């Protein structure tokens, strides 16, 4: 099963957001075999931005 | 602004130790992580490792492992390199560089599949005109719409200064003399207008997956 394949529009558009704030300066540790439980805590953490 | 200064360089006698520091100023290092890449003499360069603010995970490359340590200092704002039983390949320039924001220091001196491809190796272009560069690279370097790639100028005694980030930013401190473009497979790095300090070698390096490799180096030459 897949929740997040990352090609559609808007999940390519928060890659494409996060591989910038990458590419600025710098971040914790590294990336390239991603995980769904990183996207449910940026989508939970946007839940409570929204709320 | 940002400035990074090494110290420690010049001699050391084979099967010694050996202690390199960085001194930073104008930034904060307790927040900011730190890289050291060493460049042999005459060929590309190579990183050593990075190392966090906190101490708490320093990453090499994993063949050099059993002969670096790096270590940090948040209240002195220094980084230190120290260096076990040192070898002939060891005699090579190391520099210190912050989280590549991306700028590197000058580095020491210190005497005992994706390939990118340089267009042309070399050139002679007079002053105030146009240079292009360009760089082919072997596999897709594309990823969530940024093409990550560096362009840099490194010249003979000076290191290389981030100029190009992300192919299509110019870098804080540079002024507007140097752009980039480019698609996918071909990235393109002009010059406009040619001042006669620019005469270096330039290098695009891109870190999009492992290997993070360099470029072949493309020396420019100012015509007079």
């Amino acid at each position: 099963f897949q929740l997040v394949n990352y090609t559609d529009t808007i999940p390519a558009r928060i890659m494409q957001q996060w591989r910038t704030s990458d590419s600025r300066d710098h971040t914790r540790v590294d990336w390239k075999r991603p995980k769904y439980t990183s996207a449910l805590t940026y989508d939970g953490v946007k839940v409570m931005a929204e709320a | 602004e940002v400035k990074l200064l090494e110290s420690g360089g010049g001699l050391v006698q084979p099967g010694g130790s050996l202690k390199l520091s960085c001194a930073a100023s104008g930034f904060d290092f307790s927040e900011y992580w730190m890289s050291w890449v060493r460049q042999a003499p005459g060929k590309g360069l190579e990183w050593i490792g990075e190392i966090n603010p906190d101490s708490s995970s320093i990453d090499y490359t994993p063949s050099l492992k059993d002969k670096i340590i790096i270590s940090r200092d948040n209240a002195k704002k220094t980084l230190y390199l120290q260096l076990s039983k040192v070898r002939s390949e060891d005699t090579a320039l190391y520099y210190c560089a912050r989280p590549r924001m991306d700028y590197w220091g000058q580095g020491t001196s210190v005497t005992v599949n994706i390939v990118l491809t340089q267009s042309p190796a070399s050139l002679a272009v007079s002053l105030g005109q146009r240079a292009t560069i360009s760089c082919r690279a072997s596999e897709s370097v594309d990823s969530y719409g940024s093409s990550f790639v560096h362009w840099y100028q490194q010249k003979p005694g000076q290191p290389p200064k981030l100029l190009i980030f992300l192919a299509s930013k110019l870098e804080s401190g540079v002024p507007a003399r140097f752009s980039g473009s480019g698609s996918r497979t071909d990235f393109t790095l002009t010059i406009d207008p040619v001042e006669a300090d620019d005469a270096a070698t330039y290098y695009c390096q891109q870190t999009n997956e492992d290997p993070y490799t360099f470029g072949g180096g493309t020396k420019l030459e100012i015509k007079r």
